[PDB]
């Protein structure tokens, strides 16, 4: 039951860099929302 | 990072604005020391 096969693997680390939004919330409110911009722009639309 | 840029530019403003405060303080101390010496020198009006 043992085989060897070729698998599409990642090679580099991911990123997550803050925005100005996250730096502002980190200083004012001691916290970070992740996906703060997607979160923001889906507010008043139907697809909350 | 964005937070490190925030703290860098805030520390730079703290240093610059404290230098401005110190220069203003030296000018007002010049005012006060000169007024101190005029009051040490000035005899009262009835004596004069």
């Amino acid at each position: 039951y043992i085989s060897t096969q070729v698998v599409s693997a990642p090679i580099s680390y991911g990123h997550f860099i803050m925005g100005k939004e996250n730096a502002v919330t980190a200083i004012a409110y001691r916290a970070i929302m992740a996906d703060f911009t997607q979160f923001t722009v889906n507010a008043g639309t139907e697809q909350q | 990072t964005v937070i490190d840029q925030i703290l860098n530019i805030n520390a730079l403003h703290t240093v610059l604005r404290s230098l401005k405060n110190s220069a203003d303080s030296l000018e007002r101390g010049l005012i006060h020391a000169f007024m101190q010496t005029l009051l040490r020198k000035s005899p009262p009006q009835f004596i004069v």
